[PDB]
RNA sequence: UAUCUGGUUGAUCCUGCCAGUAGUCAUAUGCUUGUCUCAAAGAUUAAGCCAUGCAUGUCUAAGUAUAAGCAAUUUAUACAGUGAAACUGCGAAUGGCUCAUUAAAUCAGUUAUCGUUUAUUUGAUAGUUCCUUUACUACAUGGUAUAACUGUGGUAAUUCUAGAGCUAAUACAUGCUUAAAAUCUCGACCCUUUGGAAGAGAUGUAUUUAUUAGAUAAAAAAUCAAUGUCUUCGGACUCUUUGAUGAUUCAUAAUAACUUUUCGAAUCGCAUGGCCUUGUGCUGGCGAUGGUUCAUUCAAAUUUCUGCCCUAUCAACUUUCGAUGGUAGGAUAGUGGCCUACCAUGGUUUCAACGGGUAACGGGGAAUAAGGGUUCGAUUCCGGAGAGGGAGCCUGAGAAACGGCUACCACAUCCAAGGAAGGCAGCAGGCGCGCAAAUUACCCAAUCCUAAUUCAGGGAGGUAGUGACAAUAAAUAACGAUACAGGGCCCAUUCGGGUCUUGUAAUUGGAAUGAGUACAAUGUAAAUACCUUAACGAGGAACAAUUGGAGGGCAAGUCUGGUGCCAGCAGCCGCGGUAAUUCCAGCUCCAAUAGCGUAUAUUAAAGUUGUUGCAGUUAAAAAGCUCGUAGUUGAACUUUGGGCCCGGUUGGCCGGUCGGAUUUCCAACGGGGCCUUUCCUUCUGGCUAACCUUGAGCUUGGCGAACCAGGACUUUUACUUUGAAAAAAUUAGAGUGUUCAAAGCAGGCGUAUUGCUCGAAUAUAUUAGCAUGGAAUAAUAGAAUAGGACG
RNA sequence: ACCCACUCGGCACCUUACGAGAAAUCAAAGUCUUUGGGUUCUGGGGGGAGUAUGGUCGCAAGGCUGAAACUUAAAGGAAUUG
RNA sequence: CGCCCGUCGCUAGUACCGAUUGAAUGGCUUAGUGAGGCCUCAGGAUCUGCUUAGAGAAGGGGGCAACUCCAUCUCAGAGCGGAGAAUUUGGACAAACUUGGUCAUUUAGAGGAACUAAAAGUCGUAACAAGGUUUCCGUAGGUGAACCUGCGGAAGGAUCAUU
RNA sequence: AUGAAA
RNA sequence: AUCCGUAACUUCGGGAUAAGGAUUGGCUCUAAGGGUCGGGUACGAUCAACUUAGAACUGGUACGGACAAGGGGAAUCUGACU
């Protein structure tokens, strides 16, 4: 429509924020960022969806005016800047981090952790090339832009990254037999211990992966997420695992917890 | 623009209007339950087509088929809850056969009949729409409940009206009043 | 919840239709209407015309402020506080409205950009700018207005504007200031000739062109054009380095030039910090702004396959003057007939082209159903189109902008008649159109958006009003005893009681709150409403429930009066011609109930559209008969067989758990593998694998896919299985006490001070597209006067 | 040329009624609600109407293709008794 | 004494033909005129930088007397340039209008010929029985009307039947 | 040869 | 004159130059279209004609420049025609 949307309607936003169909027949546009529009959490639905630490756009952007939030070690001073995947919030007041990743419910979830694993992030390279100059770089899931990495770093490789600068913690490269989680699909918060993957070499690279309880199934290459090596995930992770139990198994797990 | 509020009635009429043996014995339900519309009836039998269709293309279905397991245990569990369903029959054949008048004795008028804080199942409805009760700490005045035994347990009187006392009524202040009156 | 009924006959079976019947977020209307909650609403006829008034403006600490504006700096002599107007920068291309257009077009799914722009954000990113490069030039920094304003003013009118005088910049036009090496040229000079040379210009970024590199199946030999490395000048010759890509003239680097010359900070707020070579020397922080390139993100435009309603009373269509292709060029941001020059003459078609029509925008979806299905879908979400019809274009990253300009066309307004200004299919509202459709209201409190920015604005939006469009709940009345009539039981002492019945009642009494009034608080931006509860508020005359109908289908009068085939009723049948069970009234009675009917469209019914699943002797219907193209359909056969093992599911002993779970399990069930003439691609490899490899009972060495890169034959499909993916809302459906319910997605639990805590599932997703195990079924070429395979 | 028996193909026939059909009736008018061998053509209540128009063929007569408006609850088939 | 056909006559409706070179509406459109912007050839008001440019003669510095050095208000004059509107050639884009053609959608109409409907209209009595000439099909002719006649065909015939 | 309407 | 387009009606032959529109000069060029002679037991040389098409440049948009040289359409009556 003659030029760039500005506005967002409820119902076109995503399923995943839950936000609701009431309250005013206009939802919150995350503006341009480095992540997509979707895959993405807004921090006013983030503090006004899922904290309630206050109630209303206006008091969220008292909130990011007087500076008790950054992300990437920076304020970010917008009420609708993209807090995507993997992605780091630190916040002075209650001296909390909170790490956004998914859940298997197919959610942004709310990871409660501590200044250093905020400190730290995890990267997947998107692509990599050779700058002006002779200079070779990579651009990772996060709009991050990285020069003079190793030439053993390549394509659908992860990076774990000092949150100072964009440099570099370490890496870990794809192969079979490596701890991930997957983004995208059904299997949205799943992590399932690669096992063999298939190339069909002209577009969609495939992946068979299974979690722990031999549960297997198939994912896109570029959906999947490489979180370092089989066991230890290089973070904390969230209620379950990326597990899927049933519907029942939740139903008595629940009723067990009552 | 605002996502316009789903509406669905919670009714159907029937098929073919005048057959004297379907008015007849709806007359008879409504009369011994004190009712008032052939919608309240119509609605209750609404229901319960809805959930026999869900029993019949359930049981269609084999053993252990983890559908026909949660949906149906969760039926059981919301039927036993309600008690138009008993403790013990859990096998989908008496959610087959399960009746309108098993849903209303299980509504909340005749209940309060039974439990004898009526003398008349319409001197419970006039209670119920004058509010002279609560079934827990909080009073309705709706006839069709489908108490949930917690309630059952926990009835009473309204403690905010005559006969859980508080007040002894309006026409009461207005008894007293006269005869301070006629004293005078 | 896979249902039928009445009606052609004197009657019967049938076809066959009609009517009845149920429903509709399908509309209109009628009669009526007390309440709570949610809420659609000028689409249909006119995308018809529109008065009036709003609907997009906008600043911080931080671009420019002497407002001859206002407070006071007194920490500030230049201001340094605030601050209209104005310059500037952004945005005004989103939203919102309507559905006129449009029938391979949009659109939906599905691909690509190895064929392109992209402000903005976000991540990275400008030692190279003195150009006779030595005076050609401030870099503790350079030049120019001009607005606002002062005032002169001119028109009847205009967001009409001139004239004269100021002044500013992140506005304009300009502008130097930091390394080191390294090759080319020259080339002084020595001159050598094996040939050695000081000193000088260049090189950043960006554009344009030309060129090179940008890789790499395998091993040795003969030399030299001249040995080239260093020399045993016997020749040892190795050393070599290049990323990604499915794949590129890719990324990227360098030579040689091109440029009318691109970028390389003269900007701004705070804080003022350190060295002393004691100089306003030198260095220093947190920021905002902008800035070349690359990538990213929100986008955008093109694009692959598949798919669209009715029409043959439309069969040939397209190409003059682009139709199909190709070459070269132009344009484009980019490919390309997009356009041109030239050239070949092709391209689509019954597998329905082309043309016409459409009360056609499409889809997500809605009603309705056993299945199959039919119909609708302007209409809250997605994509498109439009701003009265058309055309054009400026600005801009982004428009073919219309709440922006230019014209023409039809409309229409103000004129102090010279001239001037407009396009409600934005919100309200009005005229007209009609069967058919709300207030010329309040607010930005929220949801969001926008700006310089927390602070302002927003008829986007929320709120309230009209509102019987549709949905949820549910009042209008009840209860005790007193005159009758019962049913069991006891007495069976008669027909006495009847204890108790359950009703019948010109019986009577209470308590009993609601509707409406509320004082109020609460509600909400302020409210008005809901809930709360005071105070006031019933015995029916009270506070008064209607709408249809009573012959049938179809439940409900053999009641009264009136009427007399008249008046009138009735969907169909039929009633009425002086005893009307139908008409008009009274009474009574049934149906549904704050709703009920009526008219029209549509679905079920309807196996009366029939793929599932119709009929064709006579009920309508077999072409007069034959040939025949496309089309649809088309005989049988080519691998069976058995063995051998293997391991999974189901039970089945033992339950060795007290109705859970295990073993040898006999058996079945489908699955994997070997052989039976059954190669069921092999060459290079490394894994050499499974290693014949065995070291004394855990050792040193088997045949490449079981990991993988490739070379390789991979004759074609349909089919079928599985998976990724298919935007939400919706639908079905989990949980959930909105007081139930429709709803919605919240909620629940505390030691109620620290607080704790599950949630917002899951399913469906057609064809088509990708991969996908199979190889039955259907065809499908194969080597026959063998250009035949292994060779 | 006859007779007998058999055979393939033809015009048909007698009887049954398993089967079918609404019935008459039928060796297919069967093997169809236990609904599918292959294909073509036609009908969707009665009339209007095989009319009107437009094409098209014919010298013409006329033919092939071929609607609508409007109207209507019946027309019609087969059998029974009268 | 059943049912029934058609003409003719009255009343009402619906559609058809129809002179009218009919009328409108909309779309496509040859040709012609062709605005308006945009691009390109020029244009040149206007403003404006540089280069000199000599002098009417002030000021001071120096032969201190004519005379000499530079600045100066001045004005031509000259080029060296920058921007430059009005106007302007040619081009492609192309609204609108005129005129025809054409495609569809509605529509007026003297009159004519039909159809349908309508409680009791006239003329006959064609049909149903052998319907009183067995009926019907096609074709041709005829006449007030149903209808008759000829040629061939059928049984839905009044016959399933002559060894 | 015909035989009114319900 | 060239090019374009062309109704009803029809005896299918015509109507039809239908109607109706555009263009036309000069100068400088370009393309094609021919005749005859030529080869050891694809092609060259050489000669002269008019046509048709197209493109630049030009002009006080003029140009079949004088002469020459159809007005048409829809219908009636009537005779068929020459």
């Amino acid at each position: 429509a003659r030029g760039p949307k500005k506005h967002l309607k409820r119902l076109a936003a995503p399923h995943h924020w839950l936000l609701d169909k009431l309250s005013g027949c206009y939802a919150p546009r995350p503006s341009a960022g480095p992540h997509k529009l979707r895959e993405s959490l807004p921090l006013i639905v983030f503090l006004r969806n899922r904290l309630k630490y206050a109630l209303n756009g206006r008091e969220v952007k008292a909130i990011l005016m007087q500076r008790h939030v950054k992300v990437d070690g920076k304020v970010r001073t917008d009420t609708t800047y993209p807090a995507g995947f993997m992605d780091v919030i630190t916040l002075d007041a209650t001296n909390e981090n909170f790490r956004l990743v998914y859940d298997v419910k197919g959610r942004f979830a709310v990871h409660r952790i501590t200044d250093e694993e905020a400190s730290y992030k995890l990267g997947k390279v998107k692509k990599v090339q050779l700058g002006k100059k002779g200079v070779p770089y990579v651009v990772t899931h996060d709009g991050r832009t990285i020069r003079y990495p190793d030439p053993n770093i390549k394509v659908n490789d992860t990076v774990k990254i000092d949150l100072a600068s964009g440099k570099i913690t370490d890496f870990i490269k794809f192969d079979a037999g490596k701890l991930v989680y997957v983004t995208g699909g059904r299997n949205l918060g799943r992590i399932g211990t690669i096992v063999h993957k298939e190339r069909h070499d002209g577009g969609f690279d495939l992946v068979h992966i299974k979690d722990s309880l031999d549960n297997t199934f198939v994912t896109r290459l570029n959906n999947v997420f490489v979180i370092g090596e089989q066991g230890k995930p290089y973070i904390s992770l969230p209620k379950g695992k990326g597990i899927k139990l049933s519907i029942a198994e939740e139903r008595d797990r629940r009723r067990a917890q009552q | 623009p605002r996502a316009p509020r789903t509406y669905s009635k919670t009714y159907s009429t029937p098929k073919r209007p005048y057959e004297s043996s379907r008015l007849d014995a709806e007359l008879k339900l409504a009369g011994e339950f004190g009712l008032k519309n052939k919608k309240e009836i119509y609605r209750i039998s609404f229901q319960l087509s809805k959930i026999r269709r869900a029993a019949r293309d359930l049981l269609t279905r084999d053993e252990k088929d983890p559908k026909r397991l949660f949906e149906g245990n969760a039926l059981i569990r919301r039927l036993v809850r309600v008690g138009v369903l008993s403790e013990d029959k859990k096998k989908l054949d008496y959610v087959l056969a399960l009746k309108v008048e098993d849903f209303l004795e299980r509504r909340l008028q005749t209940q309060v009949y039974k439990l004898g804080l009526a003398k008349s199942v319409h001197h419970a409805r006039v209670l119920i729409t004058q509010r002279h009760i609560a079934v827990g700490k909080q009073i309705v005045n709706i006839p069709s409940f489908m108490v949930r035994l917690d309630s059952e347990k926990h009835i009473d009187f309204a403690p905010t009206s005559p006969f859980g006392g508080a007040r002894p009524g309006r026409v009461a202040r207005r008894n007293a009043a006269r005869k301070a009156e006629a004293s005078g």
